[PDB]
């Protein structure tokens, strides 16, 4: 053929891939974390937006730390041979490096490690997108006038 | 012939390191609101980083917190794009 | 406007 360039990811596999949305709204009372009013609006917005991008969306609601880890383990071990990419959206409380299950924290590294180039061969060389709506600390940006 | 195991991840953070992230109980979070609008408007036209750059500007310019508590009133937010991607990403083909 |  003619000259070719390899500057973009192959996005024309039979499927665009999974879009896992974890929508954590209500937290076990013993944690002392407040309900995240409005996150259902986020969850439905994301579901529709990625539906139209032709992602296979799975909405999960109010998962424990254990359920988040298991879901990530299970999803990583699925057959991604026909999938272009992977998207995981996390909606929860958090702090730097951490997001919360309904019953306690999960290290972000623990979640993303399931998809490492060597631990998830189904996705090696394929874009893995983590979209994280969660606090990263307690600092407030006072902004500056323009 | 090998690639790093950390390659080909992108982390679209709603807020800068160390900071709160703002959520509106009626409208949804500032970040997710803006991300969905920019995806809808530009996913058939722009590369992913350039979409996410529009999300940054939208969150940075169009949103400001309102609170009866002086500590939390009038605050701003910038999201944080973290890319270990090795290629450009277009949602179309 | 709420924080998380």
């Amino acid at each position: 053929s003619g000259i070719s360039l390899d500057n973009s990811y192959k996005m024309d596999y039979p499927e665009m891939g999974l879009c896992i949305i974890i929508n954590n709204k209500n937290f076990h009372k013993s944690t002392g974390m407040t309900s995240r009013s409005g996150t259902d609006v986020d969850a439905a917005n994301l579901r529709e937006t990625f539906r139209n991008l032709k992602y296979e969306v799975r909405n999960k609601n109010d998962l424990t730390r254990e359920e988040i880890v298991e879901l990530m383990r299970d999803v990583s071990k699925e057959d991604h041979s026909k999938r272009s990419s992977f998207v995981c959206v996390l909606l929860s409380h958090g702090e730097e490096g951490i997001i919360f299950g309904t019953n306690g924290p999960v290290d972000l590294k623990k979640i993303t490690n399931f998809f490492r180039g060597d631990r998830c061969r189904e996705l090696t060389g394929k874009p893995k997108l983590f979209i994280i709506q969660a606090c990263r600390g307690t600092e407030l940006d006072c902004g500056i006038e323009t | 012939h090998k690639i790093p195991v950390e390659a080909d991840f992108l982390y679209a953070y709603s807020t800068a390191p160390g900071y709160y992230s703002w959520r509106n109980s009626k409208d949804g979070s500032w970040f997710i609101q803006s991300l969905c609008a920019m995806l809808k408007q530009y996913a058939d036209k722009l590369e992913f980083m350039h979409i996410l750059t529009r999300v940054n500007r939208k969150v940075a310019t169009e949103f400001e917190s309102f609170s009866f508590d002086a500590t939390f009133h009038a605050k701003k937010q910038i999201p944080c794009i973290v890319s270990m991607l090795t290629k450009e990403l277009y949602f179309y083909h | 406007d709420e924080v998380d």
